């Protein structure tokens, strides 16, 4: 029994095709197979949600004495500095907020014109 | 606190004193009848257009 | 089934409470030993005397329910098996069939019709003298 | 012998997004909004990775809580629709003799029903491939143009109604009952952008939240399509 | 046109164009259509649990182009959507209490106009161009742009 | 495999609890003696008797509900100084030998 | 600060003494590129598949849960003892050093804006593109279109091309652009 | 009962001695399962096959002496000689002992 | 190299013939130095330099684009406002 | 157990990169100084090396036999400890029902540190009482106030240790006759030959004595790419 190349020749009939029905036959399954499914791994591979949590975690050891970080250390810092950078940068913020947040209370008491209490009836 | 304060502070008072004079759209038209006026023509090109 | 249940559709762990039929009762037997005869007063208590891993029984299927995550091949479920497990699925297709090849053609023959007549085939024409197509669904007025 | 349970101790990302929710009401501009929108989908991701790296407790009950939350949520998000329907018909005897044009009930309610029907369809063949431990790569794309299809529709009915929201209370409900699908139909696309094949299978939660989050929101649309335009 | 071939087999062949049919028939054609990762857990499905997956997945992607026909029809009817009289005002409509600007809370854009009322934002944006001040769309003609679908 | 619900549970109680709906409904019908006729049109008997007389010929096809009524509001007046219903039935006319 | 910093590798000797563990790839241990390797083998750059050059550059990750395992210690580059005690990290990273691990630690978040924007593009330009469009006229006369209900109601139905072109003509008089527009004939 | 069948952990086998499941990107190499049954053979059909493992005679011997040290244990023994033993029959003597 | 699931159907090992010489990570050992990691080569990490890179670029572009935008351009309400929001040529405000 | 999750691939076997590479240094290692990989990898390379020797094995005593796999030989102090291993490890995730408990046969409840909460709920039927909670410490014969259900306290304390499978082998298990090399060469010339490796680890094991990439083949398969 021949042996034909997978997605080249059509088991429907004994007829192989005609010379545009083996282009389209072959060039589809060639678009699919190499050109199409480059998007799909590209996006499976290089764009995975889920290895994206796992980055830089470290190696889980096989002996399993090693691996006491997983509850020495909390999750939200398994990594490293990377982890304790992110915490870090988020505090650096709290002064900056406050003032943003006393202006808008400001704003507000000033459009009231509770500034004018002791004005208005002066 | 204060002195995160201030820059906002400053921001906020000068677009408090721009939306009291008027909306984006009234103040650009208060600087085209001053141009309208300059040049002494009842209608010229919008800004960024020639004659 | 889509939904995990502990007793029934445990997938995530696999467990099941008692080992399979195939097995003879001398290999393996369900944890069940309430029809033990009364114990001889000259017999001794040396274990717990605790329910676990102390009875055969019990320590059996332990030990069973985590060697039967390996297995050389697939233990082939019966069609009656595989049409429950995509129950939904295929029951959906075949709505959206009739959607097409049902609903559709019906729904196109009385969008036509109104154009001519200003109303539904299924409605009642009426004589006020108001114009539009009017109610759609003729039972629920 | 170890705890049964691997105690988190300490948290960060709550202070972050409580602060994030306050942005929202202490701003002078609409532009911080949008951008502050964005700093809450970052630290809900973070969030979501501290979900993902709790696997390696190994701990069997994680999986039936998680499955039992979202059971919760949707109920959240059912009622929460009994309660537009609810604010529907209180006023029912006030609607169908206003001159206002209410919806056809041919051209709208067909394609779409149609069209979340094929939504469902593609749904449950990412269910099927998960049952089997297989992957097709375009039931995705297919996700994709189904949601862009059903955006440019949204968006045309709306600005070619000629009623508009203070006309009556009918077109209210109306237009509230559809945007609150749509909001649904959204959050099905923030869901369902990340779906990818991981090796882990079925103690992955995310499967089975997608399956009952987009067969809830197709439900959803044929209790509207009866009330409003059949 | 071949005579090698019945008129049957003529007909599968070009629906097989793609290889869906020889798929369905042949195991070892569709096991060597998957990507190698997945090809490797393969051997545990049925065949019952094989042709069910290709029948949903046929049928599903048999149904997108109408379902695209239908959608296209839909977009067709809005591009083209006939006029309506204009709304007497009645005794409970067009009710404002205030003015509409919980879009545009600082700039307060067309606050007379509704969030998507498009004949009255237009009209708006022109006494903005004629204010000196630019505002975006409601100016090229339907016929004159592309993906309007109000072309004859 | 251990069932919860009924085996048929989803069309059973959906198609049942729409058929005790309808026969209920049926019966609060027959208790109260409500007339179960559908009647599609308005009941104003002044005018549906207009109407008749535009089928039978009486009053000119086309012709406006407010040209007939002996009270008209102010824009209904606004509308009486351009009906020209003479005029529209000659367009109709011109429409109809044109098409054939 | 640290030798890590001034000079970035992934998995050296040394690394205790370069005092910092500057990248999060972890895994490693494939015979070939893109191969069956140990670990999750993840990282902002060189992994996964490459689309340009069509090939992959790792292989799927190798899950610490079940359906994998541990690594072999031959192939581990982010040794705790080094990747944790964090005393002082920020004088050996540096202040540049300190943003560089920042923007690092959001690769999760990156990720999902990857995935997540172009869709939202997509129906911004269904916004866009309609926006530019003179509005259709929604409404007409009360009392003209009720004069001519038939016409206006169900000419749609009837003639499609010809009720587009009459539209066309009503909002070219509508807009006064009827002079500078040539409306195809039907 | 469990999974659907579907075992949790499973052998697979490659034809190639060179080849990857993640690096390659071929369309012609068809996978087999621990009994060596090619992928393209359905599970209904495989499960049916009998299949026996076979060890080398040389263990025969040992094979006998186990059987006759313990005499329960030398029906399995005699299958196991005899190239009758299949997976079940290995369960079976496996959950009998413990 | 994989999981220990998969495998060679025949199992041979190759008498490679040719006389390339050895990687020295193929003959490597575990030393004090390097307590994990010896059997893998030495590599550059790409990440540290150009996340950090990338991002400050990305970041110049939209501000400085956002700025030029609103700062050159004539006044309006959104940026496409801004760029294709003018009255048609030859119009006199 | 039902509180477990699902096996890991590491649960079957290990991969062989985890093989330690000084093997000449692994087999003279006593049991008390192996590591987990270590001890794994012992007992494989010695246990396949027994066993892929068929024309030995009849003439090889059970005692010997199970030495050279790494299986301990039970007797009643091992069996005790792990019995009460498993015991501890079964009670994590499941109920705690048994007899009821008096002098002569006390509730057993195993313990790591000096105490565990305990509740009495009385007897079977009319004689089941509310939950009544108490502290079982060490050393003392508890009686329940309300049913004089007695209860005792066992530990799992094994010289400043707790009991473990670990402890329970390295304790009572007895390092044999120092593992042979030459062992290890025969039955790899035995199952590896021309191309044809049928031992595997035993390829492996013997290019490690050798040194790392002597064997045909070995350079290749440790030159890794990441
Ligand atoms: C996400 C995309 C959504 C698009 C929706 C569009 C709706 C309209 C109708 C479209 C009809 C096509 C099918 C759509 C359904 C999905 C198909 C599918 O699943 O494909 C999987 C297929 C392979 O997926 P995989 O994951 O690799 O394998 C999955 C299976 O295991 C193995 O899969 P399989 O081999 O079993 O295949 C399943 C089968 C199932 O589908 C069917 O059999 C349905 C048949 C419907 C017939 C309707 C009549 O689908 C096919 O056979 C698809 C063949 C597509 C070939 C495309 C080759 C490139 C075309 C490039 C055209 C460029 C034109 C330039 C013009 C320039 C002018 C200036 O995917 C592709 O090949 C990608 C393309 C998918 C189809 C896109 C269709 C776009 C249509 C554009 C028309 C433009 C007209 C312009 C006219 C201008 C005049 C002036
Ligand atoms: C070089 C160029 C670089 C460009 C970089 C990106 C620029 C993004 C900013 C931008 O273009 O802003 C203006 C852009 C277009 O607005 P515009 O109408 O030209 O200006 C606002 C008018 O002043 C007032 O017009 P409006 O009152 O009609 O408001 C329109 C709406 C503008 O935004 C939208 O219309 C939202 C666009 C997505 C719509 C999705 C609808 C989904 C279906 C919902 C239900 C039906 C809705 C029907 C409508 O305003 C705010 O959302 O939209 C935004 O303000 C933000 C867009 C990005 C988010
Ligand atoms: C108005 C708007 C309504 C919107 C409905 C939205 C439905 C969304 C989900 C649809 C879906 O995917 O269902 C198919 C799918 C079918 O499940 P399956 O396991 O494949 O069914 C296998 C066979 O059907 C045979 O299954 P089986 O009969 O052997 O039993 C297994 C299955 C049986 O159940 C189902 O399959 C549920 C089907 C629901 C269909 C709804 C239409 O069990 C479950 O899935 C249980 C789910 C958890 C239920 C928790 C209920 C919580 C509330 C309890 C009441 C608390 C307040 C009491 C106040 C009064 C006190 C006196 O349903 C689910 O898996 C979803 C379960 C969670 C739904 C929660 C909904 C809110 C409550
Ligand atoms: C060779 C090739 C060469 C090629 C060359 C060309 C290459 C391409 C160039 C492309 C250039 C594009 C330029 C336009 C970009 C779009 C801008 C935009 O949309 O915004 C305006 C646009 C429309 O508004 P508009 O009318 O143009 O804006 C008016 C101006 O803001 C008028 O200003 P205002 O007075 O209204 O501002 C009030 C102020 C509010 O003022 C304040 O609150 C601050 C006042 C004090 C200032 C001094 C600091 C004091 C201390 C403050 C402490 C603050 C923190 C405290 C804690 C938190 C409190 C909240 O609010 C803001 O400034 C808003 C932005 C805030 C920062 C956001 C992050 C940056 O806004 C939006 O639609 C929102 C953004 C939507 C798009 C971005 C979405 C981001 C999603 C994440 C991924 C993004 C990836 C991007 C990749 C890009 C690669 C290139
Ligand atoms: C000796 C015994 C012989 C018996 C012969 C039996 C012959 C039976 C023939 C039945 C023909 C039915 C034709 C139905 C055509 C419907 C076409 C139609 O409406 O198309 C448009 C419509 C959608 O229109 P829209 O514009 O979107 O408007 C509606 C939604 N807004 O499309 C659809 O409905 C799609 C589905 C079309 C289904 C066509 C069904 C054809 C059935 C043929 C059956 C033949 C049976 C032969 C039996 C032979 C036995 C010997
Ligand atoms: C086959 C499917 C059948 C489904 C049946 C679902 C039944 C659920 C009923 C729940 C509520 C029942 C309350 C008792 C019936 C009372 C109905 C009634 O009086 O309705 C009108 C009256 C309002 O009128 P007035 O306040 O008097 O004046 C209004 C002037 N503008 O009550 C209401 O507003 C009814 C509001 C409840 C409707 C929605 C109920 C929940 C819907 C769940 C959907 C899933
Ligand atoms: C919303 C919050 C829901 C919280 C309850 C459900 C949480 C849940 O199941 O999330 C996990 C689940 C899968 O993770 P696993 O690793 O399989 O499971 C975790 C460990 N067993 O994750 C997801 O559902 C993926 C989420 C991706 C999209 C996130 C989008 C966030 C949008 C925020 C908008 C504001
Ligand atoms: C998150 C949800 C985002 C929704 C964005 C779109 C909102 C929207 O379209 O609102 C308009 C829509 C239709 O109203 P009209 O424009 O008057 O209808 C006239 C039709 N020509 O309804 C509203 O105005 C209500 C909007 C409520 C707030 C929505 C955002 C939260
Ligand atoms: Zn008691």
């Amino acid at each position: 029994v021949t042996r034909y190349p997978s997605g080249t020749r059509t088991i429907m009939s004994p007829y192989p095709g005609g010379p545009v029905y083996q282009w389209l036959r072959i060039n589809y399954n060639y678009f699919k197979r190499y050109q199409w499914r480059r998007v799909g791994r590209w996006q499976m591979r290089s764009w995975c949600y889920w290895k994206a949590a796992f980055y830089g975690v470290p190696e889980w050891n096989i002996d399993p004495t090693k691996n006491q970080w997983r509850w020495c250390v909390d999750p939200a810092w398994y990594g490293g500095m990377r982890d304790k950078a992110n915490m870090d940068m988020y505090r650096l913020m709290v002064y900056p907020f406050f003032g943003y947040a006393l202006l808008y209370l400001h704003s507000r008491f000033k459009q009231n014109d509770k500034y004018n209490v002791f004005a208005k009836w002066r | 606190t204060g002195f995160w304060f201030i820059p906002n502070y400053i921001w906020w008072e000068r677009r408090y004193a721009y939306q009291k004079a008027g909306f984006h759209w009234e103040h650009t038209n208060r600087k085209l009848q001053a141009r309208k006026e300059a040049l002494g023509m009842d209608k010229v090109p919008a800004s960024g257009m020639d004659w | 089934k889509h939904f995990f249940t502990d007793g029934a559709n445990d997938y995530v762990t696999g467990w099941e409470n008692t080992p399979p039929l195939k097995f003879p009762a001398s290999v393996m037997k369900p944890c069940d030993y309430s029809m033990t005869k009364p114990i001889p007063k000259h017999w001794k208590l040396r274990g717990s005397g605790i329910h676990g891993p102390e009875n055969t029984d019990l320590m059996k299927l332990v030990l069973w329910n985590r060697l039967k995550q390996k297995r050389p091949q697939r233990e082939v479920p019966n069609i009656n098996y595989l049409k429950d497990s995509i129950r939904l699925e295929l029951s959906v297709n075949w709505w959206l069939m009739s959607c097409i090849f049902l609903w559709g053609p019906w729904l196109h023959w009385g969008q036509e019709y109104q154009k001519v007549h200003e109303q539904p085939p299924w409605a009642m024409k009426r004589i006020d003298g108001l114009r539009g197509e009017g109610y759609f669904t003729w039972f629920l007025e | 012998f170890e705890l049964n349970i691997n105690i988190i101790n300490y948290n960060y990302l709550g202070i972050i997004i409580t602060v994030i929710i306050s942005i929202y009401i202490y701003n002078n501009s609409n532009i911080i909004s949008v951008y502050n929108s964005n700093l809450l989908l970052i630290n809900i991701n973070i969030w979501m990775k501290y979900n993902i790296l709790d696997m390696l407790n190994l701990n069997v009950l994680d999986y039936k809580i998680l499955l039992w939350i979202v059971v919760i949520i949707i109920s959240n998000e059912i009622l929460l629709f009994v309660s537009f329907y609810w604010i529907y018909y209180h006023n029912y005897i006030n609607y169908y003799h206003v001159n206002i044009l209410i919806l056809n009930s041919y051209n709208i309610v067909y394609n779409n029903i149609i069209l979340l029907t094929l939504l469902s369809t593609i749904v449950n063949i990412k269910f099927y491939n998960y049952i089997l431990s297989y992957y097709k790569y375009i039931l995705s794309y297919l996700i994709y143009y189904n949601n862009y299809m059903f955006n440019n529709k949204i968006i045309l009915e709306y600005k070619n109604n000629s009623n508009y929201t203070n006309d009556s209370v009918y077109m209210t409900s109306y237009f509230y009952i559809i945007l609150l699908h749509y909001i649904h139909i959204y959050d099905s696309i923030i869901l369902i952008v990340v779906y990818n094949y991981v090796n882990y299978k079925n103690i992955n939660n995310y499967y089975i939240n997608i399956n009952i989050y987009y067969h809830l929101i197709e439900v959803l649309y044929i209790v509207i399509s009866i009330l409003l335009y059949l | 046109i071949s005579t090698s071939e019945t008129l049957n087999q003529k007909i599968l062949r070009w629906l097989d164009v793609t290889g869906m049919l020889t798929r369905w028939h042949s195991r070892r054609e569709f096991i060597l259509d998957m990507d190698p990762y997945f090809r490797k857990n393969s051997g545990m499905w049925t065949e019952w649990e094989r042709k069910t997956l290709l029948f949903l997945f046929y049928c599903c992607t048999l149904a997108t182009p109408y379902s695209a026909y239908l959608d296209l029809q839909e977009l067709k009817h809005q591009g083209t959507k006939p006029p309506r009289p204009v709304s007497l005002e009645s005794r409970f409509m067009n009710q404002r209490r205030y003015d509409f600007t919980w879009m545009h809370p600082q700039d307060k854009f067309c606050s007379e106009c509704r969030p998507v009322e498009l004949e009255c934002k237009k009209m708006c944006f022109d006494r903005y161009r004629s204010m000196d001040y630019r505002m975006y769309g409601f100016q090229r003609p339907r016929i004159q742009t592309y993906y309007s679908f109000s072309t004859c | 495999g251990r069932r919860l619900l009924h085996g048929n549970y989803f069309t059973r109680y959906l198609f049942g609890s729409l058929a005790v709906i309808w026969i209920a409904e049926y019966a609060a019908a027959c208790q109260y003696g409500i007339p179960r006729h559908r009647n599609p049109n308005w009941m104003w008997s002044w005018w549906l008797e207009k109407q008749n007389q535009i089928k039978n010929g009486e009053i000119p096809a086309n012709t406006p509900g407010y040209a007939m009524v002996k009270w008209n509001n102010e824009a209904e007046q606004r509308w009486l100084k351009t009906l020209n219903v003479e005029a529209m039935n000659e367009e109709f006319a011109r429409r109809r030998e044109a098409y054939y | 600060g640290c030798e890590a910093v001034k000079n970035p590798l992934i998995g050296g000797p040394n690394q205790k003494a370069r005092g910092a563990i500057t990248s999060g790839f972890a895994g490693g241990g494939a015979k070939r590129l893109g191969g069956k390797g140990y670990g999750i083998m993840a990282d902002w750059c060189d992994h996964g598949y490459s689309f340009t050059k069509g090939q992959a550059i790792t292989g799927m990750p190798h899950w610490p849960l079940w359906c994998g395992g541990g690594v072999p210690d031959k192939f581990i580059k982010i040794d705790p003892d080094v990747h944790f005690n964090l005393q002082g990290y920020r004088e050996r990273i540096g202040w540049y050093g300190f943003f560089t691990a920042f923007l690092q630690a959001n690769y999760h978040a990156f990720v999902y804006f990857v995935r997540f924007i172009p869709i939202n593009i997509a129906i911004f330009w269904i916004y866009v593109n309609e926006r530019q469009r003179e509005p259709q006229e929604n409404v007409m006369d009360h009392e003209e279109f009720f004069r001519d209900f038939d016409s206006i109601y169900l000419g749609q139905v009837f003639d499609h091309h010809r009720f587009a072109e009459w539209l066309a003509r009503r909002r070219a008089v509508k807009w006064g652009y009827a002079d500078q527009i040539h409306i195809p004939p039907v | 009962a469990y999974n659907g069948g579907y075992p949790f952990h499973y052998v697979v086998q490659y034809d190639d001695p060179n080849y990857d499941c993640e690096a390659d990107f071929e369309f012609e190499e068809i996978p087999r399962d621990e009994f060596g049954v090619p992928a393209h053979i359905p599970p209904e059909l495989s499960t049916q096959i009998r299949h026996t493992y076979y060890v080398p005679p040389q263990y025969y011997p040992f094979l006998k002496k186990l059987g006759e040290d313990t005499p329960e244990l030398k029906p399995y023994t005699d299958k196991l000689i005899m190239g009758d033993m299949t997976y079940d029959d290995y369960e079976e003597m496996f959950y009998k002992f413990a | 190299r994989g999981s220990v699931f998969q495998m060679p159907s025949t199992p041979v090992y190759p008498l490679t013939t040719t006389k390339k010489v050895a990687p020295p990570t193929a003959l490597a050992k575990r030393t004090p130095e390097q307590p994990f990691g010896w059997g893998s080569p030495v590599r550059e990490d790409r990440a540290w330099r150009v996340v950090p890179r990338n991002f400050i670029i990305l970041v110049i572009v939209y501000l400085s684009g956002w700025a030029a935008i609103k700062t050159m351009l004539p006044r309006g309400g959104s940026i496409l406002g801004q760029i294709y929001g003018g009255p048609p040529k030859g119009r006199l405000i | 157990y039902r509180h477990w999750h699902r096996m890991s691939e590491d649960d079957w076997a290990l991969p062989l990169d985890s093989m330690p590479e000084d093997v000449k240094t692994l087999m003279a290692t006593p049991q008390t100084e192996r590591g987990f990989v270590e001890d794994y990898w012992y007992n494989r390379i010695r246990g396949e090396a027994t066993l892929l020797d068929p024309e030995a094995l009849p003439s090889k005593s059970y005692i010997a036999l199970a030495r050279d796999m790494g299986l301990q030989i039970v007797d009643e102090p091992s069996s005790h400890m792990m019995g009460l291993i498993e015991l501890y490890e079964y009670l994590r995730g499941a109920s705690f029902v048994g007899p009821f408990g008096t002098i002569e046969n006390p509730v057993l409840v195993p313990a790591v540190g000096q105490e565990r909460v305990v509740a009495c709920t009385g007897g079977v039927g009319d004689e089941e009482h509310f939950t009544l909670w108490f502290r079982c410490r060490e050393g003392f014969m508890y009686r329940c106030g309300e049913c004089d259900q007695i209860f005792m306290l066992v530990r799992l304390y094994y010289e400043d240790r707790y009991w473990t499978q670990t402890l329970v082998r390295d304790t009572f298990m007895s390092d044999g006759d120092m593992f042979d090399l030459k062992t290890l060469e025969r039955v790899h010339k035995m199952w590896n030959k021309d191309e044809m490796v049928r031992w595997e680890v035993g390829y492996w094991a013997q290019d490690y004595v050798l040194g790392k990439g002597v064997l045909p083949g070995m350079v290749e398969e440790h030159t890794r790419v990441n």
